[PDB]
């Protein structure tokens, strides 16, 4: 009895379900892990990058957005990349009629609206991305994950793509000591609950780790290979 | 009838060293014949290392650098590196030119380095036609300003002078002494003088006082 | 073209003349310058026939559409709103007389008024078209507070004579139309009957 | 199966949508048309199966132009659409020629109008074949509209329940001897022949053309002819 | 001025003697009365193949032939080889016959030694596309072109060719009020534009 | 649970089971039935070679140009579908040019590869006339470039992903070259030792044998523009075998 | 390029059947007869009137908001039978219908007019490849200017008739019966001992007496032509004057 | 072109607030067609808007911008336009009306207090825009405004009623000198307490 | 089954069955009631808690679709958010339009017709969520309505949507809800929330709660944290 309704985004399942999305769902927990935990003080996004192909620098899972705001995806990056340039050009209009920076809580709406758009229309696929957000305005840092369904949440924290369980069971047991942290001990919880991910025969190195960071007056600052190495350094192995 | 296009006044002035390049306008911001403010500088900050200039009609001002902030995000998202002056000179010159059959009335100067660490200036035209150059005035009393530039930068018309390179410190003064000397002829300028150092550690501003008449 | 009207308690009055011009020459001169757009609410266009005319009908077309779904009597602001809106989007070719003027079940008697290119007020008495500028003392130095139907239309005959005597581009026979709780008394002053307010 | 698309033809380049389209015609009320040498009548069978329906509210064949007449056998409302905007192509033709269409080019309007619906895919044939009664220069034409788009002008010719029947009544019965009074008794005829169910003065629509004009017949008309 | 006049044209040169082309032109944008610069240079370095001309609008000129050159870059992506000098006018002036009637002030000529070797055509803003043998263009044509119409001669050797160009583009500027600063020549040898120098009128006349 | 109706692939852009979509990683692996091509990126500059597969004698090997440069210093290799891969290249091309004269420099390989990933991507708009595939592009891409990076390579699968990758191989025999090459690679490589590996792993991977005509490699290096090697240089670089 | 229809004959409206008889207009048909809803249009020499149940089977609903009688113009009303959406739509559709054909024509549309073009706009419906019939019958009471009453319904098939007095719902086909019987012998039907007859009809038809809760009745007066809709405080007296006899 | 205008918006920066001041007028031309008009917005409890020119053109910035701020009410994020961000896209707007030749044709001034700053911004229908201590339009630009500009170089730092009787006095001035000068407006005060208006108020000097 | 391919399809039986699953869709999500007293209309949903990962307020269900009409919603949330924002421009052009506040009675017809004309094209699904109109106007008092994803859209003086839609409802019938304030019956709303909910499959909800009516003077607004807090207070005390 589950026949037809597994192609058509404009199909319900006889069950209250639309297969497609969910489909997409299981698209999107085929990609990598990242973790994005804040603090008062900051905001912060930790992904690890894909270390399965040889003589190949990952991919970027980090992705500049604004001066505020900054993305992560998990998914394919063909709709991540495509929803940045939105995500850029949106921030920018902002910028531009009001001169102000965008707020979070109106940006994510905005992506909520347009990865639903298409759930309707035949011919169309939802945004087959996991995308994490970490931006911070006037009422401090904020984090939002975002899944193809176009439902976004607010979270303190959780991590979204293989294996990502983990880390979210390692932030269920540690959420309530995160809101109060340096930078550093907010590197290392995130550090470490990514490396809960990784199967427990691979460990993090500097090419496979891409902390960003923004704050107060620190702007989104992404953290690529070497320069990395003082956060990753003090950190004890597992 | 409506006229779309007012003129604002104001003067932008622009000198290009060797670990330097000055940019120079006053914040005399006028209409017809009354001044709006004493206090709106011409002279926008774009980069690190490049500092803009603009003058004339002062919405087109405005709308412009407010853009050129804008592409300035784009490319830096796009090419994951800071956008180039010469880059940013002749975008600003195909930006200008856009609007071909229906022009910015704004005459630009950009302030800014090179890559190789020298400094530049790029004059422009109300619609985009530029040229690098050692020194350039824009604006109103641009028409005052630029002999005396002529005479002592580029040393034209003096005879048997050692042509010395032009000093930090020497810049300085020279800006400030024909900003004061342009004080006196020209109605646009006065009340105020913003200058911009554009070095290689950065940008540090530079204020003083003109005639306020 | 002297649209006048005047709001009163529980109702309003409204008044106008019956000219329209060709310059010099009257085409006609009993026209019936005042349109119901609705059952008890009327307006007076004025400033030139054709692009005045077409847009109070349609404006009648709406708010018909509009009092239909809403199932309740329409009000007099939302009147003026619509037909503000059908004149300011076409500003820049229309020309228009709106001194829209109906009562409601809630807010008493209202007299929306605004020449054309489109704006709001909501005051005692309005006066629009030629013989307005002749007339704008008279009104003035008259009109009170809290008058009654009756002198109200004895005002706005007045009034309109006044505006008969002193106007060339407007004349005819003085309409009225009384807008109450009951309905419309309109009535067709004419000859003797219009205000003679003699000259010496 | 092959039979679905309306887009395709059968393996046999035979196509099946439009032969249900006519089946769905030869469902529809018998409908009679008989040209004469003087004028053409049309006669139809009038299904109000209650009392509580009123004949004419609505009607069954539809006047276009002063001389020109509608009947069909199928589904109404095709019929209804096909009659509202037949209308549009005549008038446009006065407007353009300052002269009624002759009932040729009226036939060539709607045959290419139907014929384009079957050559679309995603719209179905129009199930209803049409009738034309005209008169031109003062001569009498007669038309049969085919949903396939086909158009055939016919001497005399019967449509809707049972029409193989009508059409071989009228073979040995008619005659291109005839005027138009004797055509709406022998008309009738056709249609008692295969009325089933007893014809009254209310199940019939007439209508006819003749120089004056194409105009409906009158109930009172109806009875008035069937009176001898 | 409203921010539009650019220019009017200030004496342009070419011709196409048996050694290659050569051209010459002065730097003198004349804002109405008072002068933009004195180091405008006017001969565009559209490619090693190939040599523009602003003259009559200064943004006008520049954008169009920038605009060219990326054409023509592409044209010699797809074809592999490099465009010859006809089909770049024909480009420039199907990409300026539209616009017909705007204000467009273009006086470009198109210099380069293609497969046909010499190529010299004058494009400008209403449509004109003519090959020739002599050009100038520009509020100083008219004395260019006498200088040069009296200097011209195609087995001229190429010194002297230099030195009518220099000639020329000094008498037209000392005569027209509006051309004037510091003259350039580019000669368009064997493929490869050479540039040839950038003298100055002033050291001019004292060597005339 | 048994098996049963299922529309699989109807419209374009249907998520699988396990979320993977569909046309994309059919093209993936309609891809192994491309050339094997080589890139490898090393300070000293970047060297692209690719077998041509000549199926017959009556061509004349020059016609087929699997390598081009998408600028003076950037050149392309590819492999799989040709059809539209050279109107990838096109784009390229005119995208490098828009950036160059836009922006008087000249437009970084990085950039390339990200505005061709961006022109990927464009499957179903089957109402939508203007812009249209709905077929994503079957050819799999290599970039070489010098810039302020100078030396890179990016490889472009037909899913709109690139990397920086270095020492990079694609084609039928792609994952036995690049198991070969990953033992075969020197981190600090001299240009023509390169040349010389990819080479030597060509000649290892084809079926037929190695010729100057069977197959062709090109090179940038910081030196200068792109560069297409011409016969003489392939006899004189493969005479050491 | 669109999803398209599901290949079959009942799957979709446009193909034909063997015989070409629409299936997806006579799943419509008896796609009517949900809600339980059976409505009653009978109409006299001075009155037509439109009689319908008005079924509450929850008092968490407001009896004001759940109705069936859509006033459309201020002189014409309708009724609503199918489902409840539908019948939203085409109720403003002929709104907007008739307020056009005002503006267009400069005077109050016909009843037979109005029935026409909204038999229209349901035949298109049966035209193309993603429009699903509105499955939903509308009828309509009015005065024109001479004929007096005039009662009209369309269906989603666009068939549509004049009625001395007809029924749509589920007992329709009794309803009907009992309209012919009515019909054939007593014919005055002034105002009292007119459309009474109907609830009579309706009544008997479908339950016991009635109490007017369940009852909604709109009519319209030649002498006074206005839409206007009965309440308890009208309809309950008129059924016990029913009741007795 | 414009039709019914008004002539004269004021406005003034002091400590903890800012005050401006529009008289109850509208022109058709030499004509006081209309003598009870405010020509003040209230744009939210932080920014307000009084507006010269015409006023049809005022009417429609009052709709749309009303939409624009309860859109924000709705939102109820926490995050509001600040005096600046109205400002911005005012000038914006504006400058867009302009570039497809259609202007405007209003004079307004942005008045707003947030983060404990007073914020006075200007705009035309040319897009022109800056910020002054002090602001005036119309006539008042060449007749408040070298009075306010007086006052403020002698005393750069006012208190509430120190500013509020000069605009009081400045205005009485202009309606002395100005021909579209009525004697009643009003006075709209923004501040920690929010925006305040007050009137009708007359000159009714001796 | 079988003839239930696409929207614009009917059953043999003459019904849209694919309308009935996104339907029987809301079964499948949380709940949500709404009240109408007789000073206004106040709205509770039993709001479920994924993990407590998420922030407190994260996934915000009562919408505010203009000052004096708020949104209460139950099924696909992205659906729900969609209909927000099409009622917020609904609501914004019939001001614009107009100049005076929409009326719920009209607004609500207004976006039940598109909820409809969603659900008769194959080129579109049907939308997959129910959700509350609740508003006040002391002009014509407070009004509340249902509009189910076919678009029939039903005033109630009180509904209830969800997984325990019927619970709910048999809860809310014991309710003289006429003649209460929304003070007093802000209690009763949470005494259902909380009896209503299902703990053990479904543990770790969290109550939401707002309402419109002239105590905020018809400014639909969430709740103030003290009555909430009083509220849950009461309703924990009632288990």
């Amino acid at each position: 009895f589950r026949n037809q309704y597994d192609n058509d985004v404009t199909v319900w399942s006889p069950q209250g379900r639309i297969h497609q999305i969910e489909y997409a769902m299981e698209a999107v927990k085929q990609g990598s892990a990242t973790v994005g935990l804040k603090s008062k003080t900051h905001a912060v996004l930790v992904a690890l990058k894909r270390a399965q192909s040889e003589l190949a620098a990952h991919q970027k899972k980090i992705l500049h957005v604004d001066n505020h705001i900054g993305i992560s995806i998990a998914g394919l990056t063909a709709d991540a990349r495509l929803l940045c340039n939105f995500m850029r050009q949106e921030c920018l209009d902002s910028r531009f009629v009001f001169d102000r920076p965008l707020p979070v809580s109106r940006l994510v709406s905005l992506i909520g609206s347009k990865t639903q758009i298409p759930t309707q229309r035949y011919g169309r696929r939802p945004y087959g991305v996991g995308l994490l957000i970490a931006g911070y305005d006037d009422m401090g840092p904020h984090i939002f994950q975002t899944c193809p369904s176009a439902n976004y949440f607010d979270c303190r924290a959780m991590s979204i793509g293989a294996r990502s369980q983990s880390a979210r069971t390692y932030l269920e047991r540690h959420m309530s000591e995160f809101m109060e942290c340096n930078l550093n001990e907010l590197v290392k919880h995130g550090l470490r609950a990514l490396r809960e991910t990784l199967p427990a025969e691979q460990d993090l190195t500097t090419k496979n780790v891409s902390i960003g960071i923004v704050g107060k007056d620190l702007e989104f600052t992404i953290y690529d290979d070497d320069d990395v190495s003082p956060f990753l350094e003090g950190l004890e192995e597992r | 009838r409506f006229s779309p296009y007012v003129f604002n006044g104001g003067t932008i002035l622009a000198i290009a060293g060797e670990d330097f390049a000055i940019v120079a306008s006053d914040t005399r911001l006028s209409e017809g014949f009354s001044i709006h403010t004493r206090d709106s500088p011409k002279c926008y900050k774009l980069t690190d290392k490049t500092v803009i200039g603009c003058s004339g009609f002062h919405g087109d001002c405005l709308t412009l650098t407010k853009i050129i902030e804008a592409r300035l995000k784009m490319y830096k998202h796009s090419n994951n590196k800071a956008m180039t002056t010469g880059a940013i000179a002749a975008m600003l010159s195909t930006i200008l030119y856009s609007r071909r059959f229906f022009p910015y009335y704004v005459y630009n100067i950009i302030g800014g380095l090179d890559e190789e660490g020298k400094g530049a200036v790029y004059s422009f035209d109300p619609v985009g036609s530029y040229q690098r150059d050692s020194f350039k005035a824009g604006g109103s009393a641009s028409a005052m300003l630029q002999p005396l530039l002529d005479n002592q930068v580029g040393f034209k018309n003096m005879q048997n002078v050692e042509h010395v390179p032009l000093s930090l410190d020497r810049a300085m003064r020279l800006v400030k002494d024909v900003f004061i000397s342009a004080a006196e002829r020209d109605v646009y300028t006065g009340d105020a003088l913003r200058i911009c150092i554009v070095t290689k550690e950065g940008i540090r501003e530079e204020t003083v006082s003109l005639r306020k008449d | 073209t002297t649209i006048m009207a005047v709001q009163f308690d529980g109702g309003v009055v409204l008044g106008a003349d019956s000219r329209t011009t060709t310059g010099s020459y009257i085409a006609n001169r009993v026209t019936d310058k005042l349109t119901p757009i609705h059952d008890r609410i009327f307006c007076c266009r004025s400033g030139s026939a054709a692009d005045t005319q077409a847009v109070a009908d349609a404006v009648t077309y709406q708010l018909g559409f509009h009092s239909i779904e809403l199932n309740e009597p329409p009000l007099v602001h939302t009147a003026a709103s619509l037909f503000k809106e059908m004149c300011y989007r076409y500003r820049e070719d229309l020309m228009a007389g709106i001194i829209i003027a109906g009562w409601d079940p809630q807010e008493g008697g209202q007299v929306y008024s605004v020449p054309m290119g489109g704006m709001m007020v909501r005051q005692s008495f309005a006066i629009g078209g030629s013989g307005s500028s002749y007339i704008y003392g008279y009104v003035d130095a008259t009109y009170r507070e809290g008058m009654t139907k009756e002198e109200c239309l004895q005002f706005t005959a007045n009034a309109l004579a006044l505006a008969m005597e002193r106007d060339g581009s407007s004349g005819g026979v003085i309409r009225l139309a009384a807008i109450a709780e009951s309905g419309v008394e309109r009535q067709v002053l004419l000859g003797d009957q219009i205000p003679k307010f003699a000259v010496a | 199966g092959y039979s679905f698309s309306l887009t395709t033809f059968s393996p046999s380049g035979k196509l099946v949508q439009i032969e249900y389209a006519l089946a769905a015609v030869a469902g529809g009320a018998p409908s009679v048309g008989i040209k004469a040498a003087n004028g053409v009548v049309l006669a139809t069978e009038k299904k109000q199966k209650s009392i509580l329906y009123d004949e004419r509210s609505v009607h069954k064949v539809e006047p276009i132009t002063k001389h020109i007449g509608l009947v069909y056998s199928g589904m109404g409302p095709d019929y209804r659409v096909l009659v509202h905007r037949a209308r549009k192509l005549a008038q446009q033709y006065y407007l353009v020629y300052q002269e009624p269409i002759p009932t040729a080019q009226l036939v060539q309007r709607v045959a290419s109008v139907m014929q384009e619906y079957t050559q679309s895919g995603g719209v179905r044939p129009f199930g209803v074949s049409l009738l034309i009664c005209g008169w031109n220069e003062g001569r009498p034409y007669l038309f049969q509209s085919d949903p396939s788009g086909a158009y055939f002008a016919w001497k005399a010719t019967a449509m809707g329940k049972n029409y193989v029947n009508g059409k071989t009544f009228l073979e040995k019965r008619y005659n291109e001897d005839l005027e138009l009074e004797d055509a709406i008794h022998t008309a009738i005829l056709t249609l008692k022949e295969s009325f089933e169910g007893q014809m009254t003065e209310d199940n019939i629509e007439v209508g006819i053309c003749n120089e004056a004009g194409f105009r409906r017949l009158t109930p009172t008309e109806v009875k008035d002819y069937l009176a001898a | 001025e409203p921010g539009i006049e650019m220019l009017h044209g200030t004496t342009t040169l070419a011709f196409k003697f048996r050694h290659g082309v050569i051209v010459a032109a002065d730097s003198r944008a004349t804002a109405g009365a008072y002068i933009a610069s004195q180091t405008v240079k006017k001969v565009i370095e559209i490619n090693p193949y190939l040599l523009g001309t602003m003259a009559g609008g200064a943004a006008d000129c520049s954008f169009w032939e920038r605009l060219l050159a990326r054409q023509c870059r592409i044209y010699e992506l797809r074809n592999k080889e490099r465009i010859s000098v006809a089909a770049a006018s024909k480009l420039l002036a199907n990409m300026v016959y539209q616009y017909k009637g705007m204000g467009l002030s273009m006086g470009t000529m198109i210099c380069g030694w293609d497969k046909r070797g010499p190529g010299l055509y004058y494009v400008d803003s209403e449509g004109n596309r003519i090959s020739g043998a002599t050009f100038s263009v520009g509020s100083g044509s008219v004395y260019a072109y006498g200088v040069m119409d009296r200097g011209y001669s195609y087995d001229l050797e190429v010194e002297q060719a230099y030195d009518l160009a220099r000639r020329a583009i000094y008498q037209a500027t000392y005569r027209d009020a509006y051309s004037g600063g510091a003259v350039n020549l580019y000669h368009v040898r064997e493929d490869g534009w050479i540039r040839v120098s950038s003298d100055n009128v002033a050291d001019l006349h004292e060597k005339y | 649970m048994f098996l049963t109706r299922s529309e699989y692939d109807r419209g374009v852009n249907t998520f699988s089971p396990e979320g993977r979509l569909f046309q994309v990683e059919y093209a993936i692996e309609a891809i192994k039935l491309g050339s094997t091509a080589i890139g490898i990126q090393t300070s000293e500059g970047v060297c692209l070679a690719v077998e041509k597969r000549i199926t017959s004698p009556l061509m004349e090997p020059s016609s087929i140009e699997k390598i081009v440069e998408i600028d003076a210093h950037i050149g392309c290799a590819m492999s799989g579908l040709i059809a539209d891969a050279k109107t990838l290249i096109d784009k390229a091309r005119v995208e490098t040019q828009n950036h160059w004269f836009t922006y008087n420099e000249t437009m970084t390989v990085e950039s390339v590869t990200q505005a061709v990933s961006n022109l990927a991507l464009q499957f179903g708009e089957e109402d939508a006339d203007p812009g249209a595939m709905s077929r994503p592009f079957g050819v799999a891409l290599l970039f070489g470039g010098v810039d302020e990076k100078g030396p890179q390579l990016f490889h472009m699968d037909p899913s709109g992903t690139f990397v920086q990758c270095d020492a990079r191989a694609i084609g039928s025999a792609s994952e036995g070259a690049q198991s070969s090459l990953q033992e075969v690679y020197h981190k600090s490589m001299t240009l023509k030792e390169a040349i010389k590996s990819s080479l030597i792993i060509l000649k290892q991977v084809m079926e037929e044998k190695l010729n100057a005509t069977n197959i062709e490699l090109a090179t940038v290096q910081p030196g200068q523009n792109f560069h297409m090697f011409t016969k003489e240089e392939l006899e004189e670089v493969i005479k050491d075998i | 390029m669109s999803r398209g229809s599901s290949a079959g004959f009942d799957r979709h409206i446009t193909i034909f059947s063997p015989e070409g008889r629409l299936y997806q207009v006579e799943y419509a048909f008896k796609a009517i007869n949900q809600g339980g809803l059976t409505s009653v249009a009978v109409r006299g020499k001075d009155c037509a009137v439109i009689v319908t149940q008005k079924k509450v089977p929850d008092k968490l609903l407001d009896s004001s908001t759940v109705t069936h009688l859509f006033k459309i113009t201020e002189n014409i009303g309708c009724v609503m039978t199918g489902m409840t959406a539908d019948s939203r739509s085409q109720v403003q559709r002929a709104r907007y219908e008739a307020a056009n054909w005002k503006y267009k024509y400069g005077y109050e549309i016909p009843v037979d007019m109005l029935c026409k073009r909204i038999a229209d706009i349901s035949q298109v419906y049966t035209q193309n490849a993603e429009m699903r019939p509105l499955g939903c019958c509308m009828i309509l009471i009015g005065i024109d200017e001479e004929q007096g009453p005039q009662v009209y319904k369309c269906d989603p098939a666009g068939y549509y008739c004049g009625f001395k007095a007809t029924a749509a719902g589920v007992k329709q086909t009794e309803s009907t019966s009992f309209l012919e019987k009515k019909v054939k012998k007593k014919f005055d039907w002034t105002f009292e001992q007119t459309v009474e007859t109907a609830i009579t009809c309706l009544s008997t038809v479908l339950s016991i007496d009635f109490k007017p809760s369940e009852i909604e009745v709109g009519v319209v007066t030649v002498e006074n032509p206005k839409f206007r809709i009965l309440t308890e405080a009208e309809i309950d007296a008129h059924l016990v004057a029913l009741a007795e006899r | 072109n414009p039709m019914v205008t008004g002539t004269s918006v004021l406005g003034v920066k002091f400590e903890g607030g800012v005050v401006i001041a529009a008289d109850m007028l509208g022109s058709y031309g030499s004509l006081a067609r209309f003598r009870n008009i405010s020509r003040i917005m209230r744009v939210n409890n932080s920014t307000m808007l009084g507006a010269s020119g015409d006023y049809a053109d005022f009417q429609y910035l009052k709709q749309v911008l009303g939409q624009m701020v309860i859109d924000e009410e709705l939102l109820g994020d926490g995050h509001s336009y600040s005096p600046r961000a109205i400002h911005s896209w005012l000038t914006r707007a504006m400058y867009s009306r302009r570039s497809k030749m259609n202007p405007l044709w209003n004079t307004m001034v942005i008045g707003g207090y947030a983060d404990g700053e007073s914020f006075l911004g200007y705009v035309d229908m040319l897009g022109v825009a800056y910020e002054a201590p002090s602001l005036a339009t119309g006539y008042g630009a060449y007749l408040a405004q070298p009075l306010l500009r007086e006052v403020l170089e002698k005393q750069p730092v006012l208190s509430q009623t120190e500013a509020r009787d000069l605009v009081e006095r400045c205005m009485r001035v202009l309606y002395y000198r100005d021909a579209r000068s009525y004697n009643r407006f009003q006075i709209a005060t923004v501040t920690e307490k929010g925006v305040e208006i007050e009137g009708p108020l007359s000159t009714e000097t001796n | 089954t079988g003839y239930d391919l696409s929207a614009s399809t009917f059953s043999p039986d003459g019904r849209v069955f694919q309308v009935e699953y996104a339907m029987k869709a809301v079964e499948n999500s949380s709940t949500a009631i709404g009240i109408r007293c007789k000073d206004g209309v106040v709205f509770g949903v039993e709001k479920l808690v994924l993990s407590k990962l998420y922030e407190e307020g994260s996934n915000k269900r009562l919408f505010n679709v203009d000052r004096h009409v708020g949104m209460a919603v139950a099924g696909l949330l992205a659906d729900a958010r969609s209909l927000a924002d099409i009622a917020r421009e609904e609501a914004s052009n019939f001001r614009s339009n107009f100049g005076y506040n929409i009326p719920l009675k009209h607004l609500a017809d207004r976006v039940a017709m598109y909820v409809h004309a969603y659900t008769l094209y194959s080129a579109v699904r049907p939308f997959g969520c129910s959700f509350m109109l609740g508003s006040y106007s002391v002009n014509d008092g407070a009004q509340l309505y249902m509009i189910d994803p076919s678009g029939v859209s039903y005033g109630y003086w009180g509904c209830a949507i969800g997984k325990a839609r019927q619970a709910a409802k048999t809860e809310i019938e014991k309710l003289q809800m006429k003649e209460m304030t929304c003070r007093d019956i802000v209690k009763e709303v949470a005494k259902i929330i909380y009896i209503v909910h299902d703990e053990v499959k479904d543990k770790a909800f969290e109550l939401e709660l707002s309402w419109v009516g002239e105590l905020t003077n018809g400014r639909h607004e969430i709740v103030p944290k003290d009555i909430r807090e009083e509220a849950e207070k009461y309703a924990k005390e009632s288990l």
